[PDB]
RNA sequence: ACCGUAUAGUACGAGAGGAACUACGGUU
């Protein structure tokens, strides 16, 4: 909890920032920034993206 | 015994508190009159853990559990989780559960032996509940409502269910839960007995508005 | 009332048409006035999340239709401010019919509810599946 | 300028009901 990881790319999220998405079924996605969210909205999966930490 | 109190001017104690035989959870921002209701009769007996769940203070509806374990929503922050693990005894397991039917406290109704769950819950989740709470789980509906934890207050002594529950369901549920069950109301007419009061084997806390007859049924069925 | 604990910009005015979040039988509601808050913007009265509002039933079953009832705003398109600073916005605007006493039935909501609201109306909270 | 909490389910009251000084949080 003290450390935060982007539920998308996997990179660390600077504290005091980032956005949290509420699933509605109360699932939670913590996004480091808009670019990640944008990709997610795209319905791309982080593993597919080479730049993402998750992939690498 | 059985006492009355309020969180602010709310009688729905079950919404802001969670009581088991081995621990008590209360919302972080309560008043002395509210906290005392428990401190005064639990004393140094069992841990009284102040907390928030997913940042909210409606911890009674946001969690479910008994003496062996506590279930918390996924959105429970790591800080709240760490605080819980540290305050509650080691023998109790704290597990995050991912279910979106409703708040855990409305979907699950349990004592230390049996637990009723929302009838639409998935198998994987129903096994997790049984596992963590070390209890037998049954998908049920109380008088038609799927929010079992909201229409049923239960201890190992007895239980109270929706006032319209037929005698036939009461008899069947009694057998299923292994405790005497009686249809009744709390906080002056409310049929949401699950949210209106908290209770364990030795203490029952309900709202200031619970009538004399309603409190009589409570201390009688929960054997207080 | 009790502090909501978050900052809200009122999304709805009187006359706004909103979705009815429950299984009462009322599909859509019209906001007549904002009662449990007081008329905040007063010349055009405005209501937002957490407010209690008086409503009339525009669409729904005939029994429900044209009934004037109280309700609580569960969600709104316009953003809110959290203490942390994050803003949250919902897909649509919706409210749940509540009683004179202040109870829901409290079958379900369907969908998530704001923690702020649950705190103000515990009974409604007592029937929420999830609170964000 | 208002709401809320502590004060306090206290003083006052048969009961129903139900304040304040002060200290806080917030809204407009």
């Amino acid at each position: 909890m003290k450390v935060e990881i982007d539920s998308f790319s996997g990179a660390k999220i600077y504290p005091g920032r980032g956005t949290l998405f509420v699933r509605g079924d109360s699932k939670i996605f913590r996004f480091q920034n808009s670019k990640s969210a944008s990709l997610f909205k795209q319905r791309k999966n982080p593993r597919r993206i080479a730049w993402t930490v998750l992939f690498r | 015994m059985a006492t009355r109190t309020q969180f602010e001017n709310s009688n729905e104690i079950g919404v802001f508190s969670k009581l088991t035989n081995t621990y008590c959870l209360v919302a972080v921002g309560g008043s002395e009159n509210f906290y005392s209701a428990f401190e005064a009769e639990l004393g140094d007996a069992i841990p009284i853990v102040h907390t928030t769940i997913a940042g909210t203070r409606i911890i009674g509806r946001m969690t479910a559990g008994n003496r062996r374990g506590l279930l918390v929503p996924t959105q429970t922050t790591d800080q709240e989780l760490q605080h819980l693990r540290n305050s509650l005894p080691d023998s109790v397991k704290i597990q995050r559960v991912e279910e979106r039917l409703s708040a855990l406290g409305n979907v699950i109704c349990c004592n230390d032996y049996v637990a009723l769950v929302h009838p639409d819950i998935d198998r994987e989740t129903e096994e997790l509940i049984s596992d963590v709470l070390g209890v037998e789980v049954f998908r049920q509906t109380i008088s038609g409502n799927i929010l079992v934890g909201s229409y049923c207050s239960l201890s190992n002594q007895g239980g109270l269910v929706h006032p319209q529950t037929s005698v036939q369901d009461q008899e069947e549920l009694s057998s299923l839960l292994q405790v005497p069950l009686v249809a009744g109301t709390v906080n002056r007419g409310s049929s949401v007995v699950g949210a209106g009061m908290v209770v364990n084997d030795y203490l029952a806390v309900t709202g200031l508005d619970t009538t004399a007859p309603e409190l009589s049924v409570i201390e009688s069925i929960f054997r207080l | 009332a009790q502090g909501t604990k978050f900052r809200i910009s009122l999304g709805l005015p009187v006359g706004a048409i909103m979705n009815c979040a429950d299984n009462s039988g009322a599909r859509n509601l019209y906001i007549i006035a904002v009662k449990g808050s007081g008329s905040r913007l007063n010349r055009l009265p405005a209501a937002s999340l957490g407010d209690m509002v008086m409503a009339t039933v525009k669409k729904g079953k005939p029994e429900l239709r044209k009934k004037v009832m109280p309700a609580i705003v569960v969600r709104q398109a316009k953003s809110w401010r959290r203490r942390d600073g994050v803003f949250l916005y919902f897909e649509d605007n919706a409210g749940v019919i509540a009683n004179p006493k202040g109870e829901m039935k409290g079958s379900a909501i369907t969908g998530p509810v704001g923690k702020e609201c649950a705190d103000l109306w515990p009974r409604v909270a007592s029937n929420s599946g999830v609170v964000v």
